[PDB]
């Protein structure tokens, strides 16, 4: 917090809710959007190339993510300058890729993906206390069984979440979930059902989360579809965000 | 490349001296344009004037505002081309209607987007980091990335200055993303 | 060579009012207070981003402009309707617009056309006819309301021109009843030769202030010419912003013995500011601690309040660019004065001159004159003069520099509520 | 039965029989949601094969009216639809969407075959029907226990199988991805004819497989080794032997030889998979290969499904698509349910309580006990 700073980017991750505020100069502006752009681009390739879940995936990734200078690890410091810088720019930056991709449905869909994908890639790389930060910094509020009802299930429990040791198990906490959230665990059978609650561990939580994102997301899509004609008159952003798609990096 | 490039006479030989990149020549023989002049003959080597290169700078900058500030409106139709300075309240759809033949559009000699271009383009051929990364190639970068280059660095980031700060003042060098997102 | 060998020096080359002694002293900026006129526009006193005007921006400020006029007009003249000026018109009937020539060339009495406003007539044009007018001066960009018939539907033929309506004079609060009356030396730029760089003229300049001891000192630019024949061919060592920052110190450093709040005023001519009209003030210069509350850098045009007393001024020379274009059937700088005055702008003409770079939203902003002014000063290429237009007191000093030999400068003394003669007294003098 | 005799009886059953009226209050829901019996869809098929759908009513007289008039041979249930189906010409493309439907399951005698000996086809008899019973019981434990869903009526089919609707109001408005979520978790047996090994359980047995096993269990020696007698000759215990991993085969084989009984043979085989450990769930396997449930995702995935609506009389057995009490599960017989013939040999022999006089009687019993709880539950709430 050197000069103009401020708590106004807490964690790493966020739903990108709030749009920013800021003036930015157009050099700034051009920086970002072709950064993020690289970025997608990357994110978009290495799926087709590798599977999500892959140690490859993960590794270029983390690889194209310091290459630009986007925030993927936490850091347990505290927010120091520069990482305020970087969390500043994933901000700005994927607002204005928003403007160049609500054009069309197509681009919508493609931009959303992408997205998506990053997003899981940053969860997977979050501690489970910086995962609860996040949590509870979006009012997203998972927790909690009680410890009675945890024993009255445990053997259930045992079975229920895959490669978890009984001591280790008695070292962890579940949290009841409708099973309308936890479709894609459910549907392998790798999350005990009770009483049409599902009892997750501290792998599908990120599922929730992901389904929330994207809700948001095309939501925001929509409206920026619906503001586009007051941008259009900007004629320094129409270079730009009318052809960014088509932008050789 | 319907930008002027930057024209800069000599003041020891007072040949002209026409910069359109940050750097001429190739290879290992490659260096920033204003290390020496255009004449073989002449030794003299603009970098020691810079005082003048920004003096020449601001004038060219003064002149380019002047043009776009003067307004000069052509009508689009090849049989009238009438030129004129006054702009009539008398629109159509597509822009002011000529005053001369009643049936085309007046359209600017000059347009926002010209004097942008030349802004941006005085900005180009001053951006070091900018020639160094895309121009250049590799073995002229490493080359240019040493010492040797240092003050010609300083110079040409103090003449990009000037630019920018011209643009910062532009409508068409401050985006204000309150406007955009709503 | 030729200005440090003067005769003339001190010659008072004109004047009008009371009659004062051979010397003039003031207050040292005592009991002086000096702000910018606070009228409902908020004045221009920061950058404005520039170099992007909208066509149908432009349009609809031009239009504003002649509807405003017309309507403020309209309710002192007790006009019942305005009519289309494109329309026909068989009998007599009052038409609304602004001026213009048909051509590019300079107006003349067989090339004016009539514009008007989107409201009344879709910004339609016709030419006019000046053969039934016995009396008229007219300028492109002049708002008119003219009686008058179109029986051909393309030709309007005027028979009554409207005359202008000045706004109303400002009525001073009293609470400045029982301050002194002030003295006010004003000089215009350029302040060095045609050939030199080293500000001789200015110097002078300062040393009259510092033994008059003035309470007020406006000097309007250029104070770093883009015509100085130095500046245009590039034989200066060091850069624009550096001799104009040893200009502006030279100015406020040595005003320091007499006190005297300086109104540096720019100018279009200035090769290191913005070419933008309305100019907005320098902003380059930090004054010292000891200097901030007497240096104000306001905008051009301004209207500075004075202990009450109005002052507009500016720095563009707008009686040339005016009389080269203001036709007239039969003084023209009056005439040229009382248009300006009557206009309420502090720039009526349309299109302007070629030397002037206008941003018409900022013209539309920060040009309308709140009132008129008790003083205004017009510093011009043409002579010197001070004339009484309408009740105010226009001052012409000329320039500091004059090419090679040295120019003129004027001091006048302003007392809210003195006798309408808030100019006591005022003089052209020679430097 | 005669089923050239059906378009003789059809319409009295329809006349004096149908409980149109406990089917209006299922399907209304009593009427907390407008439009909510206005906009289901029906379908009806009528003589000569004769399909309807988009069939929508707006109340019980007109219900009675339509079917009365119409006499059709098949009555199926679809989705309760945006707007009323009966004009869903009228609706603007697109704005005509199956919003709320029944969660349901089609379970199907005929898809058992490769796994049953006493029958084939459309064949049944009480040495099979047993699968059924364990279904129903492995199935709707589930759904009582694991989604919590507290209104199930059990139907039978008529000839091959039986169905299930889940009618608790949150089964009814789960989107298309809950419902295959759900069916996919219900189904183990996965795979064609094909596949000869459809089951292939990881080391850690997912609490619902335990509870499916233990309730396939008390049945299994009845059903398989008794009745069934899967390990009778060697052309079917081939089949089992062809399921368990080559190694032990010939080891398995002398022993079959010296065996009498299929459960001596069952012993045997426990035995021997127990001394030979991460085969020790090779006999779970097997056991739900030959009795878990199958599971057509494509019945219970899709919210615009026309199903079999209850109280159908089928067009080839006769019999009528009675409800089975969850109880009494282990007395329901098939071969006893009333058939149309029968019923209205009943009705002509002695006015909203005729069909108290036949044998339709208790099953409407408990289409009311099943009725009365929903209305309960929809008051409570
Ligand atoms: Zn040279
Ligand atoms: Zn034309
Ligand atoms: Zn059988």
């Amino acid at each position: 917090t050197g000069d103009r700073k401020g708590d106004l980017y807490p964690s790493s991750l966020q739903f990108y809710q709030h749009p920013p505020t800021e003036n930015i100069s157009l050099i700034e502006f051009e920086t970002f959007a072709i950064e993020r752009l690289k970025l997608l681009k990357a994110v978009e390739n290495l799926g087709v190339s590798y599977v999500k879940n892959s140690e490859e995936y993960s590794k270029k990734l983390e690889l194209e993510l310091r290459k630009l200078k986007f925030p993927y690890r936490p850091l347990h410091e505290e927010i120091s300058d520069d990482v305020y810088d970087l969390r500043r720019k994933d901000h700005i930056s994927h607002f204005i890729l928003r403007l160049a991709y609500c054009q069309s449905e197509d681009l919508r869909r493609w931009f959303i993906q992408q997205e998506m994908d990053l997003f899981k890639f940053r969860f997977g790389l979050l501690t489970k206390e910086s995962v609860q930060e996040f949590l509870k910094l979006n009012d997203l509020q998972y927790v909690a069984i009680s410890e009675d009802e945890k024993n009255m299930h445990k053997e259930d429990l045992m079975n229920s979440s895959f490669g978890l040791s009984l001591t280790k198990m008695e070292d962890t906490e579940f949290y009841k979930v409708p099973f309308q959230a936890a479709l894609d665990l459910v549907r392998p059978r790798k999350v005990f059902l009770w009483r049409g609650f599902a009892f997750i561990p501290h792998k599908d939580i990120v599922s929730i989360v992901l389904n929330d994102f994207r809700a948001k997301l095309s939501k925001a899509l929509a409206l920026s579809a619906r503001s586009l004609p007051v941008v259009q008159s900007d004629e320094r952003l129409q270079p730009l965000l009318n052809h960014l798609s088509h932008s050789y990096i | 490349r319907d930008c002027e490039r930057f024209k800069f006479f000599c003041p020891k030989c007072g040949t002209e001296n026409i910069y359109d990149n940050v750097f001429d020549g190739s290879g290992l023989q490659i260096e920033p344009g204003l290390k020496r002049c255009s004449k073989p003959e002449c030794d003299a080597s603009p970098l020691d004037y810079v005082i003048q290169v920004h003096n020449k700078l601001l004038l060219d900058i003064r002149r380019y505002i002047k043009k776009y500030y003067s307004g000069w409106l052509v009508c689009e139709e090849k049989t009238c081309q009438n030129r004129t300075r006054r702009l009539p309240l008398s629109f159509s759809r597509n822009g002011p209607i000529c005053q001369a033949c009643s049936k085309a559009t007046l359209r600017s000699e000059y347009p926002e987007k010209a004097l942008y271009t030349q802004l941006c383009f005085y900005r180009f051929i001053f951006d070091w980091d900018y020639a160094l990364e895309k121009v250049v190639s590799e073995q002229e970068r490493g080359h240019l990335k040493k010492k040797l280059f240092q003050e010609s660095e300083n110079q040409y980031k103090k003449l990009k200055s000037t630019v920018d700060q011209v643009l910062s003042r532009s409508g068409y060098s401050e985006v204000n993303l309150s406007k955009l997102f709503q | 060579q030729k200005y440090g060998s003067r005769t003339n020096r001190g010659e008072v080359v004109t004047t009008y009012g009371e009659l004062q002694g051979t010397t003039w002293n003031g207050g040292s900026g005592s009991n002086t207070n000096v702000e910018l006129f606070t009228s409902l526009d908020e004045p221009l006193t920061k950058m404005y981003k520039f170099m992007f005007q909208k066509l149908m921006d432009i349009r609809e400020v031009v239009s504003i402009k002649i509807e405003e006029l017309g309507a403020s007009l309209k309710d002192h003249f007790q006009i019942d309707e305005f009519t289309s000026v494109s329309l026909p018109a068989q009998e007599t009937v009052t038409v609304l617009g602004q001026i213009g020539c048909d051509s590019n060339g300079k107006l003349n009495s067989k090339s004016v056309i009539l514009e008007g406003d989107r409201e009344h007539s879709a910004g339609m044009q016709v030419p006019v006819d000046l053969s039934e007018l016995k009396d008229y001066s007219l300028f492109p960009g002049q708002v008119v309301i003219m009686e008058g018939t179109n029986s051909t539907g393309r030709r309007f033929v005027p028979t009554k021109l409207y005359e202008g309506v000045p706004l109303p004079f400002h009525q001073p609060s009293k609470e400045f009843e029982e301050c002194p009356q002030q003295m006010v030396i004003t000089a215009c730029g350029p302040f060095t030769t045609s050939d030199t760089i080293t500000y001789d003229a200015l110097k002078d300049l300062i040393d009259i202030v510092n033994r008059d001891r003035p309470d007020i000192c406006i000097l309007l630019g250029p104070f770093l010419d883009a015509k100085h024949e130095q500046i245009e061919n590039l034989q200066l060592t060091v850069t624009f912003e550096d001799v104009f920052k040893r200009c502006l110190k030279m100015i406020i450093e040595g005003t320091r013995p007499s006190g005297c709040h300086l109104v540096i005023v720019p100018s279009l001519r200035d090769v290191h500011h913005d070419p933008v009209y309305p100019q907005p003030p320098f902003s380059c210069f930090e004054p010292a601690k000891e200097d901030k509350e007497r240096v104000h850098f306001v905008a051009d045009p301004c209207t500075l309040s004075v202990n009450g007393v109005v002052i507009g001024m500016t720095s563009t020379d707008l009686l040339f660019h005016m009389g080269a274009e203001e036709i007239s059937s039969s003084d023209r700088f009056s005439r040229i004065l009382r248009h300006i005055l009557t206009q309420r702008s502090y720039y009526p003409l349309y299109p302007p001159n070629e030397e002037i770079n206008i941003d018409y939203e900022a013209l539309y902003s920060y040009t309308p004159m709140p009132v008129t002014p008790d003083v205004f000063i017009v510093p011009s290429e043409l002579r010197y003069f001070i004339k009484d237009v309408t009740g105010c007191i226009c001052i012409n000093p000329g320039r500091l520099t004059k090419g090679l030999v040295g120019g003129t400068y004027a001091r006048f003394l302003v007392k809210s509520g003195a006798m309408r003669s808030t100019c006591i007294s005022a003089q052209v003098v020679r430097v | 039965y005669d089923p050239a005799s059906l378009p003789d009886v059809l319409p009295l059953y329809y006349r004096r029989l149908f409980p149109f009226y406990q089917y209006f209050r299922w399907l209304n829901y009593g009427g907390v949601v407008k439009n909510y019996f206005q906009h289901r869809e029906f379908s009806f098929t009528l003589k000569d094969d004769v399909y309807v759908r988009y069939q929508s009513f707006n109340n019980q007289s007109e219900l009675e009216k339509e079917m009365q008039k119409m006499c059709p041979y098949k009555i199926d249930i679809g989705a309760v639809y945006s707007h009323r189906p009966s004009l869903h010409n009228t609706v603007k493309s697109g704005t005509f969407q199956a919003q709320e439907k029944e969660l349901v399951f089609d379970i199907d005698m005929t898809d058992y075959d490769d796994v049953r000996r006493c029958c084939s086809s459309a064949d049944i008899c009480p040495k099979c029907w047993t699968l059924m019973t364990i279904a129903v019981r492995i199935l709707d434990r589930a759904l009582a226990e694991d989604f919590g869903f507290k209104h199930r009526l059990w139907v039978y089919s008529g000839r091959r199988g039986v169905h299930c609707w889940v009618c608790d109001d949150s089964a009814r408005k789960l989107s298309q991805a809950e419902r295959s979520a759900v069916a996919e978790y219900l189904s183990v047996v996965k795979g064609g004819e094909e596949t000869i090994k459809k089951v292939q359980l990881p080391e850690t047995i997912h609490p619902f497989i335990g509870k499916s096993l233990k309730m396939v269990e008390r049945y299994f020696e009845k059903y398989a080794l008794v009745d069934q007698d899967i390990l009778e000759n060697k052309q079917c215990w081939d089949k089992v032997i062809a399921l368990v991993p080559e190694v032990a085969r010939e080891s398995l084989l002398r022993e079959f030889s010296k065996a009498r009984s299929s459960v001596e043979r069952w012993d045997k085989l426990s035995s021997c998979l127990e001394a030979t450990r991460r085969y020790s769930n090779i006999p779970k396997e097997i056991m739900l290969q030959f009795c878990y449930p199958r599971l057509d995702v494509n019945v219970s995935k899709g919210l615009n499904h026309l199903l079999k609506s209850p109280f159908s009389v089928h067009p080839k057995t006769g019999r009528i698509s009675v409800p089975i009490d969850c109880k009494k599960l282990d007395q329901f017989d098939p071969f006893s349910v009333p058939t149309i013939s029968l019923i209205c040999s009943e009705l002509d022999n002695v006015r909203t309580r005729d069909y108290k006089r036949t044998s339709l009687a208790p099953y409407i019993k408990v289409f009311e006990q099943f009725l009365d709880k929903l209305d309960q539950s929809r008051k409570g709430e």
